[PDB]
């Protein structure tokens, strides 16, 4: 724990150096002359740890971090060099560790707004990699965040930002992080439903990700995925532009085919959002009784999980209150 | 999604 004592130092007295010259408007500091990218290097390693963790945060280490991360950005930009970008890279890990399960240093970061702003500004960085990390951060601080970091993480523009990200990312591992960020920022408000319901091609795109063909034989976007859907599905059932975007890109058999999985994470997904399809529109009502939608909700309905059960019974309701004119024997 | 260790 000296050693974390002397990377913090030197991580503290070059933002120090930086916050003068900043101050003063003495060249211009460059990481590379004070060996930062080191620094952070090992702190990053050493913050997998739990109990290197906690000697870290007794020094203030997300803090020290974080205030390195902000400042680099705000003085270079995203028209940065490499030594900067594996700089935020590795700063990047080390507050996604430091941010696990941690309520006070949530907290913090989401206080720090320049720092949060800086954050955001990376997901359009050159490197992909870069972006996934934050994702991973924003995904954390997007998690059980009190009423303060809610807010700041809305105003950022952080759902925005990481729908558009979405959009055009090239790999598996930054569209996990992404989405799952998504998943935890779609819960905190309406203004966040509404915001990546309003990204063009968002609808479509998350509709594919429950499809998803994962070559690591796992369900984590489909659940992220199927997430975002089941929190935005409340707005979506009030426009029938974004209905018709679901419909045309299959949601509805998919969500069905969702009732069947072994996940209760995407079973429960799936029934929260046939929950809210399923009301008022008779051509989705109409789509789902020919599905055979009733019978496999029904099967749901005695489910120990609370939200399979009320979900289930809720979407249940709206297709039994509405059974279509043809069903009626005929007519 | 819940939170998670940089991965």
């Amino acid at each position: 724990h000296h050693h974390m004592l002397h990377l913090l130092e030197q991580i503290r007295a070059y933002c120090e150096t930086c916050w003068e010259w900043q101050e003063a408007h003495n060249p211009m500091p460059a990481p590379v002359e004070h060996q930062i990218c080191p620094a952070v290097c090992v702190l990053m390693k050493l913050s997998f740890d739990e109990e290197h963790r906690h000697a870290m945060n007794e020094l203030g280490g997300l803090q020290a971090i974080a205030e390195l991360l902000q400042v680099d950005c705000e003085m270079y930009g995203l028209t940065n060099d490499h030594y900067s970008i594996t700089l935020r890279r590795y700063a990047g890990m080390a507050l996604t560790n430091l941010t696990f399960g941690d309520v006070a240093n949530k907290a913090t970061l989401c206080s720090m707004k320049g720092c949060m702003r800086a954050l955001v500004a990376q997901l359009k960085s050159e490197s992909e990699d870069l972006q996934q990390v934050i994702a991973s951060v924003l995904r954390n601080l997007s998690w059980r965040a009190d009423v303060n970091s809610k807010k700041t993480l809305r105003e950022v523009g952080s759902v925005k930002a990481l729908m558009e990200c979405a959009l055009e990312v090239k790999k598996e591992s930054t569209l996990k992080s992404v989405l799952s960020a998504l998943w935890n920022l779609s819960a905190h408000c309406t203004e966040n439903k509404a915001d990546i319901c309003a990204v063009d091609g968002a609808l479509a795109f998350l509709v594919g990700t429950l499809t998803y063909r994962s070559q690591t034989n796992t369900l984590a976007i489909i659940e992220s995925g199927g997430g975002i859907l089941r929190n935005v599905s409340s707005l979506i059932a009030t426009n029938e532009d974004h209905r018709q975007i679901l419909r045309e890109n299959n949601c509805l058999q998919t969500l069905l085919q969702h009732l069947k999985s072994h996940s209760l994470t995407i079973v429960s997904n799936a029934c929260g959002t046939l929950w809210n399809l399923s009301a008022r529109n008779p051509k989705d009502q109409e789509a789902l009784w020919d599905m055979g939608a009733v019978s496999m909700l029904k099967n749901l309905i005695h489910s120990k999980h609370k939200m399979i059960a009320m979900g289930s019974a809720a979407a249940l309701r709206n297709l039994m209150a509405n059974r279509p004119a043809k069903y009626k024997d005929a007519n | 999604a819940g939170e998670a260790l940089y991965e």
